[PDB]
RNA sequence: ACCUCGAUGUUGGAUCAGGACAUCCCGAUGGUGCAGCCGCUAUUAAAGGUUCGUUUGUUCAACGAUUAAAGUCCUACGUGAUCUGAGUUCAGACCGGAGUAAUCCAGGUCGGUUUCUAUCUACUUUAAUUCCUCCCUGUACGAAAGGACAAGAGAAAUAAGGCCUACUUCACAAAGCGCCUUCCCCCGUAAAUGAUAUCAUCUCAACUUAGUAUUAUACCCACACACCCAAGAACAGGGUU
């Protein structure tokens, strides 16, 4: 299967400079897992995103529709939305300026 | 006996067999989903499965501002304000992806259409998302909420003061002058309540529909 | 339906959106062959005498059943690349944005509420 | 395009149409037989039937009283409606009026009709009568009927 | 007095005979319809198997109305209801005389009064042993699919997942101006325009000194035969002989539509599994359910769909 | 726009003698078996209707004399009686309009 | 200076466009100072398409934002018995200039009547396109950068043709802002065998392929009062069991 375990294994295999996972509660109508990962550079981000996407494509779930790769034109933030999990690849400055962690853990308790 | 509006057909030349088939499907779906009795003005919480997610439900609570449509396509649009943003959703009653309809507060309003709540103050559309359901006695006429809302400045989505709308739930005296009311009376059309050929008698149709429903039971 | 010249509300944390200006933000162009913008469509926007792309995230015009109709034409400012200018979206964002063709993951990530 | 349009456009507009039909209906209630252009009689026949139904609803019914008050411009006819016409048709469920075509109006050659309330005291109209059962065709058909009854 | 008086069946009938004749003729009509209910026991023509390139007959249905429908993906499809009302095969002609090179079957539906039909039509239907039909439409078929005249046809002649073509007379809008008929832009409302708001502009150039044939001009709109191609059959109610056809169909409610297997190339050889000559209930191979559903249709009464 | 040429009598005849413009022969005319008068099948006999209208007018003049004033519509049924006729049992409690002529054969 | 001075201003715009191809985009090819993407060039292709705004009366133009593209033209610089009159043109008035003055002006400005009931001809119902995303595939190619073909799926959008279940304008119905359906190609060249000219040679040589329009279909098809109608100006058409 293609699950968060496969996600984290692949990301650690390619050695993401930083990984974080959020368990999105069911009552929020987005997804199950919110993965946020930092990278060294835009080239690194593109490489790892392409790698994980190829792994998803080749692994399993033929009936599951294919998956976009969003943020290709931008250099500091890519994102891939899977059926039940969404990965946000970015750089340290983008991550610290968008503070997705506080947003997705403290839904209405931050600025 | 509350016959849900969608069962009663709008008059036309369409064959009654079409309505029989549509009612068969509607009742056979009602056997799965309990569509409670409710009226325009009652607060409802609708739980629906989202295809965008993976088998995850979404709940929307709001005041039913309009009941429209007939047959299997019947809809009800209900309104609320979330973080100060007015949102309306038109829910299809018989959509296979509405998991539940809960009548949080069963009540009737002075009007059969509360579309003017768009132009009313935001307080009259605000309803706590987590409000608990109130209880009505098993044998009790549905309460009629005689609330008359206050409107915001005159530029409105529709000319609510005009007689053809027949709005009774707006405090017009507060927002409109006597001159404006008199001017709006120019569209009175008093004969329209007395032309007897315009009235749609649905007694026999309702009786037949009730027979069908009972037979389905 | 956001066309050219519609006055739109910037539902965003961005300084451009939240700063006062004598002229309300107006749609300058709808990035759609028919210049009619729905939820998920991009539009140029004249803010503070500046041209800025933005994303429609709600409008008064009724849409298909089961989808929300908002009281205002809400828009989110985005960069030319696509990164949202602001870092937070306060008012509810329709969930239908997810499956529409186009990049919306960034906006959904920034969104606080969904409807 | 007028698909499904059931109301003629008469008079000077909607209100004028209602007033014209109202005058015709008041005349019909007063005299129990009225000549008028065919289209206007056809439009007013439904209203005449509805008035008989409202009169059946009863004198004490406020809605029926208001409807009669509007629709009968001469108020001496309201007692007549509630105490003569409605009791006259209490047994029937419909078809209170009889409408027949009349030779075209000499003035403008208009298509003319006579509409009466059934059971009035006036001399009967020359109603159309079907052929006698003793005609050749009708007797042959009676033979068919008897043969079919016997055989099956 | 000149002798060309126009008579109707009731003209010389007495009060007693009118109801008797009505009842007698209606009873005859229903008896005739019932007599054909068992075609396979009435010297059916050879029932050949389906082969590639075989075109079978279609039906003449009645447009009952429209209603929503939902598929398991959660999408709503508007579907239109086509009821098959007393649809029968009436005539068979060979390739030589079909005005082409493909056999033809005439099919009629929606029995109508015999008192209101021309003598020739009444004689034709008397020989056929059926009550007259409102409309007769000709279907081009291969000889493999010939069906004996008089055989009834039923909604189950189609099956869900099949694609169909529906042809009918569009709603007649009468003489319509150019703006409504052809979607011309018309002229502005204000800014000086005098007595030209919905008029055609120039109808041609000055050089030709005429108007080209086929120029778009005001005239009668609608009331012409149009065909909608490739409509999916979402469901079939066998009890009432209803076909649920995807989308819109030309014509008004209660209008007769000619329904046939779709001619689109994509659906060229989907007739393998369909009843080749036609569906024969008398065959009784397997009494069909009351409702046949397509796979994706969210059947009513199923547990609420969850996109898990 | 003005005509460019005078239309000839030949063209004019072809136009104004076209069958579309000719008066069509009516074939629904017949004889009223009651009185033998001509009538159209769907229309009332003109002569019979004239009889009925004249009798109705006389009866209504009697009604007007009896009522004596506007807004005097009775709340009770009406019965017309001719010379040599007496109110029957069911004619009791109904205003009687008396006619000086004898009962018409067609009136029952 | 040949027709028209015995009621035709002109330019722009609106409406509707017919056509040419000397092609702007979409299609197929040859070459390239084309590795791929890209361009540049040429052949062929006119089925289809060919945006919205600010200033200006403007055609143009500049500018802003797009687009697959925003093509060059002809059609009385198409089209005012279809529209408009903003520039220009008539009677009023200024500024500047000429003139003794009257007046005038290729200039600047403010204002300024746009008739026609159609006799004749003609005419009034004649197999979609593009783009984007995805799969192939960040594969070919390329040192990298970058980045394909061909084929397929999904989304839209437009165009055409319909329709009302919903929504919306509304209300026994008509509509769009809503929904539904839309199906084959065209030929430039690239090859095979092979003589004239025993090699070779794609062949205005014979011959063999890409190569197909011989549109495929679909649609329609019943000789022979009155009332109602989803049919309709009349007429016609359908229903009356
Ligand atoms: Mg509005
Ligand atoms: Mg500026
Ligand atoms: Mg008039
Ligand atoms: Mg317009
Ligand atoms: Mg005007
Ligand atoms: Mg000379
Ligand atoms: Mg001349
Ligand atoms: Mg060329
Ligand atoms: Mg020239
Ligand atoms: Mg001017
Ligand atoms: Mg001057
Ligand atoms: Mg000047
Ligand atoms: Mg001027
Ligand atoms: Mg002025
Ligand atoms: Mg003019
Ligand atoms: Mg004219
Ligand atoms: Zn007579």
């Amino acid at each position: 299967k293609f699950d968060i375990d496969m996600m984290v294994s692949l990301l650690r295999q390619e050695n993401a400079r930083d990984i974080c996972v959020i368990q999105v509660p069911p009552e929020m109508r987005y997804t199950d897992y919110f993965v946020i990962v930092s990278g060294t550079s835009t080239r690194h981000l593109h490489a790892m995103a392409f790698y994980v996407v190829k792994m998803y494509k080749h692994l399993k779930c033929k009936r599951d529709p294919h998956v976009k790769i969003e943020g290709k034109d931008t250099d500091d933030w890519l994102c891939v939305d899977f059926g039940s999990m969404v990965i946000h690849l970015m750089l340290p400055e983008t991550r610290e300026i968008y503070e997705l962690e506080k947003l997705w853990t403290l839904r209405s308790y931050d600025d | 006996r509350f016959l849900s509006p969608e069962f009663i057909p709008r008059r036309g030349r369409t064959d009654p067999l079409k309505f029989q088939i549509e009612r068969k499907d509607m009742l056979e779906r009602r056997k799965v989903l309990h569509i409670p009795e409710f009226y325009v003005g009652s607060i409802l919480r609708v739980t629906t499965a989202d295809p965008y997610a993976s088998g995850k439900i979404s709940q929307f609570l709001g005041i039913c501002i309009q009941r429209s449509g007939r047959g299997l396509g019947a809809t009800f649009i209900l309104r609320n304000v979330i973080e100060g943003q007015g949102v309306e959703i038109c829910f299809e009653l018989y959509n296979p992806r509405v998991q539940e309809i809960q009548v949080v507060k069963l009540e009737k309003r002075l009007d059969d259409s509360l579309l003017y709540l768009r132009d009313a103050l935001p307080e009259y559309s605000t309803f706590d998302v987590n409000m608990k359901p109130v209880v009505q006695e098993p044998n009790q006429k549905v309460p009629v909420n005689e609330l008359k809302v206050k409107m915001k400045p005159k530029p409105w989505s529709k000319r609510w003061e005009r007689p053809n709308f027949n709005i009774k739930g707006i405090r017009f005296d507060l927002c409109l002058t006597e001159q404006q009311m008199k001017e709006a009376q120019k569209w009175n059309q008093p004969w329209l309540e007395f032309d007897m050929m315009r009235e749609y008698d649905t007694s026999k149709i309702e009786a037949a529909i009730w027979k069908e429903i009972e037979a389905s039971k | 339906a956001i066309q050219k010249m519609t006055r739109v509300r910037v539902v965003d944390n961005s300084a451009l959106g939240n700063s006062p200006y004598h002229r309300a933000p107006r749609c300058i162009h709808v990035y759609k062959k028919n210049g009619v913008g729905k939820v998920g469509d991009q539009i140029l926007l004249a803010i503070k005498g500046q041209k800025k792309k933005a994303l429609i995230v709600g409008h008064c015009m009724p849409g298909p059943r089961m989808t929300p109709r908002f009281d205002s034409n809400n828009v989110v400012l985005i960069e030319d690349n696509g990164n949202p200018v602001g870092t937070r979206i306060k008012t509810p964002i329709p969930t239908s944005l997810r499956k529409r063709e186009g990049e919306y993951s960034k906006v959904l990530a920034i969104a606080q509420n969904f409807v | 395009i007028s698909h499904g349009r059931v109301f003629r456009r008469m008079g000077l507009g909607p209100e004028s149409r209602i007033h014209l039909l109202r005058n015709l209906l008041t005349g019909l209630v007063r005299h129990e037989r009225i000549e008028a252009p065919w289209a206007r009689v056809d439009e007013m026949r439904g209203y005449a039937e509805k008035l008989i139904d409202y009169g059946k609803l009863g004198d004490t019914n406020e809605r029926a009283m208001r409807m009669a008050d509007f629709w009968l411009t001469e108020k001496d006819l309201i007692p007549k409606l509630f105490q003569v016409l409605a009791p006259r048709y209490k047994d029937q469920t419909g078809g209170y009026t009889r409408m027949l075509q009349i030779p075209n109006r000499s003035l403008d050659r208009a298509k003319m009709a006579v509409i009466e309330y059934k059971g009035n005291c006036l001399p009967p109209l020359p109603l159309p009568r079907r052929d006698s059962h003793l005609t050749l065709l009708n007797q042959l058909l009676q033979g068919l009927r008897q043969d079919l009854r016997q055989s099956q | 007095l000149h002798g060309k008086s126009g008579t109707w069946w009731d003209e010389h009938l007495s009060e007693e005979n009118v109801p008797f004749i009505k009842q007698l003729v209606s009873d005859e009509d229903k008896a005739q319809l019932a007599s054909k209910l068992c075609p396979l026991k009435d010297e059916p023509w050879p029932i050949h198997p389906w082969e590639p390139g075989s075109f079978r007959v279609g039906l003449i249905a009645l447009k009952l109305g429209m209603m929503p429908l939902w598929t398991k993906d959660g999408q709503k499809h508007v579907v239109t209801l086509l009821q098959v009302q007393d649809c029968h095969v009436l005539k068979y002609t060979s390739k030589e005389n079909c005005n082409g090179k493909m056999a033809t079957l005439s099919v009629g539906g929606k029995t109508v009064s015999r008192f209101r039909k021309a003598t020739s039509i009444l004689e034709f239907y008397r020989e056929l042993g059926l009550p007259p039909k409102q409309t007769v439409k000709i279907f081009n078929i291969t000889d493999n699919a010939a069906i004996k005249p008089g055989t009834p046809l039923y909604a189950a002649h189609f099956r869900p997942g099949q694609y169909v073509d529906v042809t009918a007379k569009t709603i007649g809008k009468g003489f319509q101006g150019v703006m409504k008929r052809w979607g011309f832009k018309g002229q502005p409302a204000t800014h000086g325009q005098t007595k030209t708001h919905r008029r055609p502009g120039a109808v041609a150039t000055g050089d030709i000194g005429r108007v080209w044939p086929g120029t778009k001009m005001p005239g009668k709109m609608g009331n012409i035969y149009r065909t909608e191609y490739g409509l999916k059959v979402w469901r079939i109610n066998t009890k009432h002989n209803i076909i649920y056809v995807n989308g819109s169909v030309p014509g008004h409610k209660n209008c007769l539509v000619k329904v046939k297997d779709s001619k689109l190339p994509a659906y060229k050889d989907l007739g393998k599994n369909l009843p080749f000559p036609t569906y024969f209930p008398d065959g009784d191979e397997e009494e069909l359910p009351e409702d046949l559903y397509d796979e994706n249709v969210c059947q009513p009464g199923a547990p609420s769909i969850t996109f898990a | 726009a003005a005509p460019k040429n005078r239309r000839t009598i030949e063209v004019n005849r072809c136009r104004r003698r076209n069958p579309q413009k000719l008066i069509k022969v009516k074939n629904n005319i017949d004889v009223c078996p009651e009185c033998g008068h001509l009538k159209q099948k769907h229309v009332l006999c003109a002569y019979c209707y004239e009889k009925v209208c004249k009798e109705t007018a006389e009866i209504r003049r009697q009604i007007g004399k009896q009522e004596g004033g506007p807004f005097k519509a009775p709340t009770i049924e009406t019965v017309v009686l001719y010379t040599g006729e007496t109110p029957s049992e069911q004619d009791q409690g109904k205003r009687i309009i008396e006619r000086d002529r004898k009962r018409p054969s067609w009136f029952t």
